[PDB]
C-alpha cells in the first residue's frame, strides 16, 4: 500500500 | 533584500509561506492568495492529522503529483516524494494551491540537482 507513496497517471 | 523567485524558492516552504503572510511582504514575488483557497487547503491538511505518515503523504502527494505533471516536468513521482519528505506538509500544500510559480521554481532547483532522476 502506501509504502513509498504511489502516484499513477 | 528583494527576493527573486529563485532565491525565494530556495527557502523551505514553511518560510516562504511565513514571508507571504507577514504584513511586511515588501516586494515579494508572490501573488495575493485567495482566502477561500487558503481555507480549503488548511481544512484538507487538518483532515490528515492523526493518520499514518504514509497516508498523509499519499493524500497530499496525489494532488502535488498532478500539479507537478502540469508543470511539464519528468520524474514527477520522485520529485513529489522528495518534497513530501523535505517540506512541512501544510506549507507545501499552500505552495501547491496558492503559489504555483514559486513551487515550479522550487521544482527547478530540484531538477538542477538531479532529484527527478
Amino acid at each position: 500500500k502506501l509504502k513509498p507513496y504511489v502516484f499513477d497517471y | 533584500e528583494a527576493y527573486t523567485l529563485s532565491t525565494l524558492a530556495a527557502l523551505p516552504a514553511a518560510e516562504i509561506v511565513r514571508l507571504a503572510n507577514s504584513q511586511s511582504s515588501s516586494g515579494l514575488p508572490l501573488p495575493k492568495a485567495d482566502p477561500a483557497t487558503v481555507k480549503a487547503t488548511d481544512d484538507f491538511i487538518d483532515s490528515l492529522q492523526g493518520k499514518a505518515a504514509h497516508d498523509q503523504k499519499q493524500k497530499l502527494g496525489d494532488q502535488l503529483f498532478k500539479k507537478i505533471r502540469t508543470f511539464g516536468v519528468k520524474g514527477a513521482p520522485k520529485l513529489t516524494i522528495h518534497l513530501l519528505d523535505s517540506e512541512d506538509l501544510r506549507a507545501l500544500a499552500h505552495l501547491m494551491n496558492s503559489y504555483e510559480d514559486v513551487l515550479k521554481e522550487k521544482v527547478q532547483h530540484k531538477v538542477a540537482a538531479g532529484l527527478n532522476k
